[PDB]
């Protein structure tokens, strides 16, 4: 379970790669409801398929 | 530094007198070593403070001659049970028997057994006692669990810095870093949480300048000492993940892969002992436990260590060389070995084995001070390992809901369901759950080369954390390859050998051993020490003085069937808990 | 049947001495009813059962335990093993996923409706709109997913040095949310103080099944220094009737009692068998709770 290389053994594209702690343990207390909610609301707003559907609905279908 | 000329002058030019002086000095050193080896242990019982404060309170002392029998094993990263049999007329036996029904006493008792004046210590909590009758003669058999069992009852939640029944985000907790620092940091974070999460966690717990000096840690019963993230000299990193998993189960794979050792010491400040190197190390109370991750094998170090040797030229230094992807590690011998000796080897009174320079080789021949019970070797089994299941980065339920419903709505608004002309954009993701990049297969080229044409092919390995391989692909593959490897284990019993366990050699420290068998007389099997049990029996029928039995190296193959079943059951129970907690509700 | 009578209003005998007999105690439940302590009835005025005034009666009534099996130099029994172990873990964690927050039906229907409302308002056209729980699938297994209880009575019993916590999985893996208190008490059933006593009634006047039945409380003593006066009161858990008529070795029909139960003093084989049973049942439950892909 050891990585002979350094931080390069981690996978940056993993699902929970943003939440793997290396030395920033002060951020653990910042994982409350509000901050996680804001992060995931930002992701959902940035979601691409829903945005394309919004463009199609409001620009094409609705003129 | 008495030179030969000085000794001769003191002896008035008589070479025989001077050499007799030198021989007397050598004899007194040998006698000191023998007295240290044959010294009686110091068994002491301590209790919690009846008023409920901190600091263990001295109950009493059991005499070695007043024992009936005893057995105390020290194991590498494994909890062990200590057994002490007393006569029921013994005062500590009477105290222990009255303890359950005494309302003025706390129910937890700590045993401390000191060898070599406290240099080696076996400390542990009471597990139980039993009143046993041998031919109408009653005696108290008292069983203790060594102080590594605390790591079974310490567990890591997904967010150790927040209240548990409120919000534990993310689903699993993952910490990556140097191996020793990360293991120690996981243990410390859980210790902080269970002591109350009273203060704010700094970025690096072991950066001692981050902690305030006004803070009081005296109420802590357990501490962890480690270097900081930047100052840690662990060559390899590690990724530890947990969803309410026990700490020992979390760290077992990393400890095995990095060949690290957990050392526990119960600081008896009543004996004058002190501690340093961790937050609040100056105000710790009597009998507080301290953990430390150490590299006693030094296998991953830059200079390497000794992996083999022969009785005619000593040990041979090798260094680990990592292949493509760092999954595979082989040994390359240092042809011109020029590693300097440790400075400790030049200090008077030193006896320990430094990790960088192993020295202890235990030879078996016609005239041997030890007895070799059994030496077993077995080749590696499976060339390839498969680890996986589902890959959340591709088919997480949040993705399967949000992204797929958005794509379907876009297709619908474009008119795909009215007529098939429209080109869709991933509207079939829920149909392919567990199929896209859901596995990792690695074939061990070195293992295949060592094994040959006829070999076992592959093995599926499930990690301690079921959904962490995507976070650490390399760590998952190495943990999977930890299973079916070449295994050598040797059992020794040191009857009257000059070797002093704990002093000359410690748990996790490499040592060589030989067996007087034709064809392997010259060969030295070099294994890191894994077990050593000190046992004695004072019974009139069979009387065995305090003797040490060592087990160097480990092997799942030569492990007894009962022990194999117990280990498998423990792993199965932990995996079942992990799967049950990873279940998605309907 | 209730043979221990521990949860009754009048209580029962949980301890005693050979010089004062049994001592009556009643259960007192702390905050949340997870923890129960024992409070002694100083002025015990419980009436004797009517069955004790009837000729030919021998049984033990649950409300009035009577049978104390005494071991001394002239004991009629053979005591074999009296083992006591203290409690282990102060706190228990039981949980996993909380279906009341992230059930799959919720995650599909409610999140789809919220996302559709946000879309129709124009949230994805421009970030100005304020959303209403469109991120529920992202927080699966994190909201109110656990129940942690620290046993204050156990901590008081144990003291400064103790094992901290233990995760416990219930027999039904998706029921703690239905009964939090029951799940916590079932979790605390595991690491408790345990006393077990083994006796062999060779020719004692005690009649197993008649004087004492399985599950009924009886007291026992062991002739060991420091604990002669103490009477360990446990509910009878096992009694075996065994005989051997072989010419070589011959034993008449004899009874062996085991009062109280302990996971610690259980044999390793029996521990492995019980653990295998629990693991097989839990594996069946998890497999049946699997959600299909």
């Amino acid at each position: 379970m050891t990585m002979p290389n350094g931080s390069g053994g981690l996978d940056p594209g993993a699902w929970l790669s943003h939440w793997v702690n290396q030395a920033d343990l002060s951020s653990l207390a910042g994982r409350t409801e509000d901050e996680v909610r804001a992060y995931f609301e930002n992701l959902v707003q940035a979601d691409s398929g829903w945005g394309d559907a919004s463009n199609t609905f409001f620009n094409l279908i609705l003129g | 530094a008495n030179n030969w000329t000085d000794i001769l002058a003191a002896s008035d030019g008589d070479e025989w007198a001077a050499f007799k002086t030198i021989e007397a000095q050598a004899d007194e050193v040998r006698a000191g070593h023998q007295a240290l080896r044959r010294a009686k242990p110091l068994i002491r019982l301590w209790m919690n403070n009846p008023d409920g404060s901190e600091g263990l309170v001295y109950v009493g002392r059991v005499d070695y001659d007043d024992t009936i029998r005893g057995s105390f094993p020290f194991k590498n990263n494994t909890p062990s049970q200590g057994v002490l049999e007393l006569r029921d007329d013994n005062y500590l036996a009477v105290w222990l028997k009255q303890l359950p029904n005494n309302p003025e006493l706390k129910k937890n008792v700590v045993i401390t057994v000191d060898f070599y004046g406290g240099k080696k210590r076996w400390s542990g909590l009471l597990d139980k006692w039993t009143i046993k009758s041998k031919e109408h003669v009653k005696y108290l058999e008292v069983t203790f669990n060594d102080d590594l069992t605390m790591l079974q009852y310490l567990l890591c939640p997904p967010n150790p810095a927040l209240p548990i029944p409120v919000l534990q985000f993310p689903r699993i907790f993952g910490i990556a870093g140097p191996a020793k620092w990360a293991i120690s940091t996981l243990i410390f974070i859980n210790l902080f949480r269970v002591q109350g999460n009273l203060w704010t966690l700094p970025d690096d717990p072991f950066n001692l300048e981050s902690w305030d000096d006004i803070l009081d840690w005296s109420d802590w019963q357990c501490f962890v000492k480690s270097n900081s993230f930047l100052l840690d000299d662990s060559s390899v990193w590690t990724f530890l993940s947990s969803r309410m998993n026990p700490v020992d189960s979390i760290i077992a794979d990393a400890l095995d892969d990095a060949q690290l050792t957990i050392t526990y010491r119960r600081v008896l400040t009543d004996d004058g002992e002190t501690a340093e190197g961790f937050p609040g190390a100056h105000g710790i109370k009597n009998g507080a436990l301290v953990f430390e991750i150490v590299d006693n094998s030094n296998a991953t170090a830059l200079e390497g260590t000794f992996f083999s040797g022969t009785i005619v030229d000593g040990f041979a230094r090798s260094v680990l060389l990592y292949g493509g992807g760092f999954v595979e590690d082989t040994l390359s011998v240092v042809s011109d070995d020029q590693t300097l000796q440790p400075d400790e080897y030049y200090q008077s009174g030193w006896l320990a084995t430094m990790a960088k320079m192993p020295w202890l080789v235990v030879r078996d021949n016609e005239w041997t001070p030890i007895e070799s019970s059994d030496l077993s070797w077995g080749p590696a089994k499976n060339v390839s390992v498969i680890v996986g299941g589902d890959n959340p980065a591709a088919d997480a339920i949040a993705k399967l809901i949000i992204e797929t419903t958005g794509n379907l709505l876009g297709y619908f608004l474009l008119g795909g369901f009215s007529s098939a002309g429209t080109i869709a954009a991933d509207i079939i993701m829920p149909f392919l759950v567990g199929t896209i990049a859901a596995w990792l297969q690695w074939k061990n080229t070195g293992r295949a080369t060592e094994l040959g044409w006829v070999h076992y092919w592959e093995l599926y390995q499930q990690g301690a954390e079921t959904n962490s391989w995507s976070l650490a692909a390399l760590a998952a593959l190495r943990g999977g390859f930890l299973v079916g490897r070449s295994e050598t284990v040797h059992l020794m019993a040191l009857h009257d050998s000059w070797i002093i366990p704990g002093l000359h050699i410690d748990i996790g420290q490499r040592m060589g051993s030989t067996v007087n068998s034709k064809g392997v007389e010259n060969i030295v099997w070099v294994n890191q020490l894994e077990e050593m049990t000190a046992a004695w029996d004072n019974s009139a029928g069979q009387t065995m003085p305090l003797s040490w039995v060592l087990k160097a190296g480990k092997s799942d193959r030569a492990m007894s069937i009962g022990e194999r079943v117990a280990r498998l059951a423990k792993k199965m129970s932990e995996a079942l808990n992990n799967v049950g907690v990873h279940i998605v509700q309907s």
